[PDB]
């Protein structure tokens, strides 16, 4: 059984530095990469660092790099995210994400429970459509999305990525590649796009498919979120 | 009575050449020669994959023509990314005298062989980053010789032991016993239908099999030493023959008989993998003089030579597209090769 | 002794029925083969080489 | 490349350290082949040190790695070129089994074979005379008369065992490359392994200088 | 002086092309799975032999002269720093692979268990370093003492002619270059060899042919250590009791060259008869 635990939140004065630290179980991750996303409240997703297998192979996000830096111990299956310099604008809800080299691309099909984190006081943007979508049960609804560059690749790969965040749990992959179907995932799902047009559509609508939806691009690294799409029921 | 049974043997089998000679009428060669020969091909190597501390015995293709799997004697089956060159798994053998390895048509298990006498299976589409093995299938004496996939469940294996089962993947239990080689048998080669095989034994007969039921529909004989390859026309009702002589002969089901002979004086080397095309118009057969030789499958004429090897080869492969073929030596080196 | 016996039968019926099966001429086999051979030449990249653009090796 | 293209490189690279780290101590162990006829005395020395057994000791910081293919019972070329390039190959031939078409003929065609085998023109070939002991209890009643009938010695064991080591030694056409190594061991014997140190010594010598070029 | 014309293009027209042929064998061995510390030491006698002979022809434009003619003279400067430190460069490598020989009849269980790729490295670079790094501080110092400083290209040893002023510095160091970078290593070359010599001879599970085919190379081997580097580093210690610059140093540099053309051709062994088949096969075609 995979799990990732993360702890290591709390009430943080500014300037100051704290540890995360996610603790992965039931899974091999010396050869997982992993990746750091955190939600404001009441606000989208956005990337922060990401580490390789081997460790020597490490980005950062503009916003948080040089202040923040991150490690992994793979006899102890702990992954740690060392903070310094922390201001108001870093309350987040942190998420552990675990990566891959399958099916030919990098899936985000696991992420991590995630942990408070409160602190009292050239990149291609992915535009999503209304953030406001009433849908009913038994209909088909498409959400479309956009991207200021091409991510159709010299090889013929798109690199896109659906996301789905029940409320009060951990985001779900669902799409990865823009046409394939991540494993669990219900076949009511397809997804379809021409070079930056895309779109995600549903079959058959049930009640356990509310929720937000996020689209993200894997093109370069620098992997920017959607605003994100919610979907709630008309009655 | 044992002595009148035996005479009744021969009996029999005069019977059966009488009348393959009444349906012989005319040659496979008489009736080539007012089509236009292939001519001269040349074939350039384009990506060599390396990494193998040992020699290579196996290697199959998979269904995308994209995913290659090898064997080779250091105990390690490696999943090689043909296009770019790049090692998807590696997965480690608890026996590493392994001379056999297979591809799941939908690409999920690999399966392997040697002389553990043991068919293991390894799941790829694991939760975890891991390769784990699926199940060990046991019950054959002899040693592993080769295996092919006919679907997620089932699997027919070829061992020392004189005998071909099938095997299935749930219950490690034969599902179908092969009786009947009395030799040692070293190849195996699947129909694209999945409903029959034939097999290649130590003495000099290929056998065709039926999987549903288990009886051999007919016999096939004309080499002079043990057939160490073997390989199903694309069509579906013939298939090439390769043994430890100099020569490779092409026999056709309906047909029950030989149809052409592939040989020269210049080659005294064995056969050790054989192959065709996507047409079937070309045969590609390896050699133990370190080369690989194209053949044509309708003149007996040779086309290309494939020489880039330093020592033998042991395996062949051409994907499903026939936009590739993939050549594996003893020297630890795999290549790919294809026209311009 | 009696292993003789039950393999020497075992072959015999092996034989009688692989013996009355239905064969056709060699000649009609032969020109089947040519048929499928011309008509999949035009989509076989070994004996027809492919351009560059479509090649992807 | 793009994003998941570099991944995919720099994970082929690190199954390249570990491809390089497990040939590198492959590389460092001895791989001996066990080749007893008939289980004649084959079982009495691995003590001393499924299709397909292996049997791993250590001696002297050294990693031997010992294979027996006795209970293959299938055809011996088909599979006798996977072991091409061994360190040494290991033979046992029992010396009881004269008295009881003989049992020890098979074993002098089973050696005559191998040590002439195209896989094995170089290879060192270990003969272990074992089961010396019921020789001597043997030897005193039937005599060596039986099994060789060209024997013109006396029935003491000092000559009679030498010419059954010598029967065995005019086996191989390529004296001037490979050299075979007899020796007359039995149950309480315990310096065995030692013999096979220092028989793969030798091999190690031969291969050190063929790495360097002088040979 | 035109003798030693002659002898330099024969040195030229037979170890050049022949160390293309060892440079492209022994890169590939290098590159090859598993390498062995001793390969490393010959891909890099090769590339020391390589630059020999690649200045050669510089000593070609030398000793057939009429004086005169067009010569600068940092070009002087560096080729005579590369000329000579590949000279004790190789001799150093050589010395790497007599100790590497000896290790192996003497310790093959140790050898074969200790044996990695970075040894062989480091035992190259100890030779770059040694045989560089005397030359170099040789070089800036003759600028640094020389009327114009504040630069290291040298402005003297064009035709290696000191008058008389020069000779009180040039003999001190050439006594410490033949102490330190030729005795220490022809003390372990001759005892090395001495050692593996005695060792194999008396190798009871040896063949015959084995042993000819050995105790001959290495003692080859060693004849060229002592022959093609003998004359040049005797000369050093001939000079300072002489108080003055021997003449014949000339000779016996064409002597050292000698050992670049030669190496290749020890190294030409059993598959040289494949080269022999496969040019016989080349006249065919
Ligand atoms: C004068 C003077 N002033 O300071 C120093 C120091 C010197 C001085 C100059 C020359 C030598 C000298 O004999 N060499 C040196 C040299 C290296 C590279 C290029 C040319 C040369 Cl000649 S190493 C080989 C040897 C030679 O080539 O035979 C010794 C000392």
């Amino acid at each position: 059984d995979v799990q990732l635990v993360e702890s290591g939140g709390g009430l943080v004065q500014p300037g100051g530095s704290r540890k995360l630290s996610c603790s992965a179980s039931g899974f091999a991750f010396s050869s997982f990469g992993m990746h750091w996303v955190r939600q404001a409240p009441e606000k989208g997703l956005e990337w922060v660092a990401y580490i390789s297998s081997g460790s020597g192979t490490i980005y950062y996000a503009d916003t948080v790099k040089g202040r923040f830096t991150i490690s992994r111990d793979d006899p102890k299956n702990t992954l740690f995210l060392q903070m310094t310099s922390l201001r108001s604008e870093d309350t987040a809800m942190y998420y552990c994400v675990r990566s891959i080299y399958y099916y030919g691309s990098s899936p985000f099909d696991f992420w991590g429970q995630g942990t408070t984190l409160t602190v009292s006081s050239s990149d291609i943007v992915m535009t999503q459509a209304t953030s406001s979508v009433p849908v009913t049960p038994g209909e088909s609804v498409s959400i479309s999305c956009r991207s200021s560059k091409s991510l159709l690749h010299s090889n013929g790969n798109t690199y896109l990525y659906w996301f789905l965040q029940r409320p009060g749990q951990s985001p779900q992959l669902l799409i990865y590649r823009m046409s394939n179907l991540a494993s669990g995932v219900p076949d009511r799902f397809s997804g379809s796009g021409s070079g930056t047009a895309f779109t995600l559509t549903i079959s058959r609508l049930e009640a356990e498919d509310v929720g937000v939806y996020y689209c993200m691009q894997h093109l370069e690294y620098p992997l920017t979120f959607g605003a994100g799409t919610k979907l709630e029921l008309k009655a | 009575e044992l002595d009148q049974l035996r005479q009744e043997a021969e009996q029999l089998k005069n019977q059966i050449r009488d009348a393959r000679k009444a349906c012989a009428d005319a040659t496979l060669s008489q009736i080539t020669n007012n089509i236009d020969p292939v001519g001269r091909i040349q074939m350039r190597t384009r990506r060599t994959l390396r990494g193998h501390l040992a020699k290579i015995y196996a290697m199959h293709w998979g269904t995308d023509s994209r995913l290659l799997v090898s064997a080779s004697q250091d105990g390690k089956l490696i999943i090689w990314d043909s296009y770019t060159t790049n090692k998807v798994h590696a997965i480690p053998l608890r026996s590493s005298w392994v001379m056999t390895c297979a591809y799941a048509p939908s690409g999920n298990y690999v399966a392997c062989g040697g002389l553990d006498n043991i068919c293991s299976i390894y799941n790829l589409k694991t939760r975890e980053g891991n390769v784990r093995v699926s199940r060990e299938l046991a019950g054959h004496t002899g040693y592993l010789s080769c295996c092919r996939f006919l679907d997620d469940n089932q699997i027919v294996t070829s061992s020392g032991d004189t005998t071909c089962a099938l095997w299935d993947i749930e219950t490690g239990q034969q599902t179908t016993t092969f009786t009947g080689h009395t030799g040692d048998v070293m190849s195996l080669s699947l129909a694209p239908d999945t409903r029959l095989f034939v097999s290649g034994a130590c003495d000099a007969s290929a056998k065709l099999w039926d999987v549903r039921e288990g009886m051999c529909r007919q016999t096939f004989t004309g080499h002079e030493s043990d057939i160490n390859a073997i390989c199903f026309f694309p069509n579906g009702n013939a298939f090439a023959t390769g043994s430890d002589d100099a020569t490779c002969r092409l026999f056709d089901l309906r047909a029950d008989q030989e149809l052409m002979t592939y040989s020269h004086d210049n080659i005294i080397c064995g056969i050790t993998s054989v192959s065709f095309s996507k047409s079937g118009r070309l045969l590609l057969a390896g050699y133990d003089d370190f080369n690989c030789n194209v053949w044509d499958a309708l003149k007996a004429d040779r086309a290309g030579v494939l020489a880039g090897h330093d020592n033998r080869v042991s395996c062949l492969g051409v994907t499903d597209d026939g936009m590739a073929v993939a050549t594996g030596s003893w020297d630890s080196f795999l290549k790919i090769w294809n026209g311009s | 002794n009696t292993a003789s016996i039950a393999q020497a039968r075992k072959l015999v019926e092996q034989l009688k029925m692989e013996a009355n099966i239905d064969r056709i001429k060699v000649s009609k086999a032969a020109a089947d083969l040519m048929a499928y051979c011309e008509a999949h030449a035009k989509e076989d990249p070994l004996l027809t080489p492919v351009p560059a653009s479509e090649n992807p090796f | 490349l793009s994003a998941e293209d570099k991944a995919a490189v720099e994970r082929s690279k690190m199954i390249d350290r570990n491809l390089r780290e497990d040939g590198e101590k492959a590389a460092r162990e001895v791989k001996l082949l066990l080749l007893g006829a008939g289980e004649s005395g084959k079982s009495t020395i691995v003590k001393q040190m499924t299709g397909i057994v292996e049997t791993h000791f250590t001696f002297k910081d050294l990693h031997f790695k010992m294979f027996d293919v006795g209970g293959q019972r299938s055809e011996r070329k088909k599979w006798i070129h996977c072991f091409e390039g061994v360190t040494a190959i290991i033979f046992c031939v029992a010396l009881s089994d004269y008295d009881l078409m003989n049992r020890m003929h098979e074993s002098m065609k089973l050696f005559d074979s191998i040590c002439n085998n195209k896989w094995f023109t170089d290879t060192s070939i270990i003969l272990f005379l074992n089961k010396k002991d019921l020789f001597e209890e043997k030897i005193k009643k039937s005599p060596l008369t039986i099994c060789y009938p060209e024997y013109a010695g006396s029935n003491t064991y000092e000559e009679a065992a030498a010419y059954i080591q010598c029967q065995f030694e005019d086996l191989n056409k390529r004296k001037d490359t490979k050299e075979i190594y007899t020796h007359f061991t039995c149950a309480t014997d315990t310096k065995n392994v030692q013999f096979v140190f220092d028989a793969v010594t030798d091999v190690i010598i031969k291969n050190n200088l063929k790495d360097c070029g002088l040979f | 002086s035109s003798l030693i014309l002659m002898a330099y293009i024969i040195i030229f027209l037979t170890g050049l092309p022949a160390n293309l042929l060892a440079l492209r064998a022994f890169v590939g061995v290098v590159r090859q799975p598993q390498p062995a510390p001793v390969h490393i030491l010959l891909l890099s006698l090769t590339l020391a032999d390589l630059l020999l002979l690649l200045l050669l022809p510089f000593k070609i434009i030398e000793a057939a002269s009429n004086f005169r003619w067009y010569l600068p003279k940092i070009v002087c400067a560096l080729t005579g720093f590369g000329f000579y430190s590949s000279i004790y460069c190789s001799t150093w490598l050589l010395a790497g692979i007599s100790i590497e020989r000896y290790l192996g009849v003497a310790f093959p269980v140790q050898y074969k268990l200790s044996r990695r790729p970075l040894y062989g490295v480091i035992a190259a670079l100890v030779a770059w370093v040694m045989s560089f790094g005397h030359c170099t501080i040789v070089i800036i110092v003759q600028y640094l003492n020389t009327t114009e400083q504040v630069r290291n290209g040298n402005e003297i040893t064009c035709y290696e002619n000191f008058t008389d002023e020069q000779l009180d510095v040039v003999l001190p160091v050439r006594l410490e270059l033949c102490l330190v970078l030729f005795f220490i290593p022809m003390a372990v070359t001759i005892f090395c060899y001495w050692r593996f010599v005695w060792i194999m001879l008396t190798q009871p599970h040896v063949g015959a042919q084995r042993r000819r085919r050995a105790v001959g190379l290495a003692v080859v081997t060693l004849l060229n250590f002592l022959v093609c580097f003998g004359p040049y580093n005797v000369s050093h210690l001939v000079g300072f009791y002489q108080r003055k610059s021997p003449w014949w140093r000339s000779i016996a540099v064409v002597f050292s060259s000698l050992n670049a053309s030669l190496d290749p051709l020890l190294f030409y062994f059993s598959s040289s008869v494949v080269r022999r088949a496969f040019g016989r096969g080349l006249q065919v075609l």
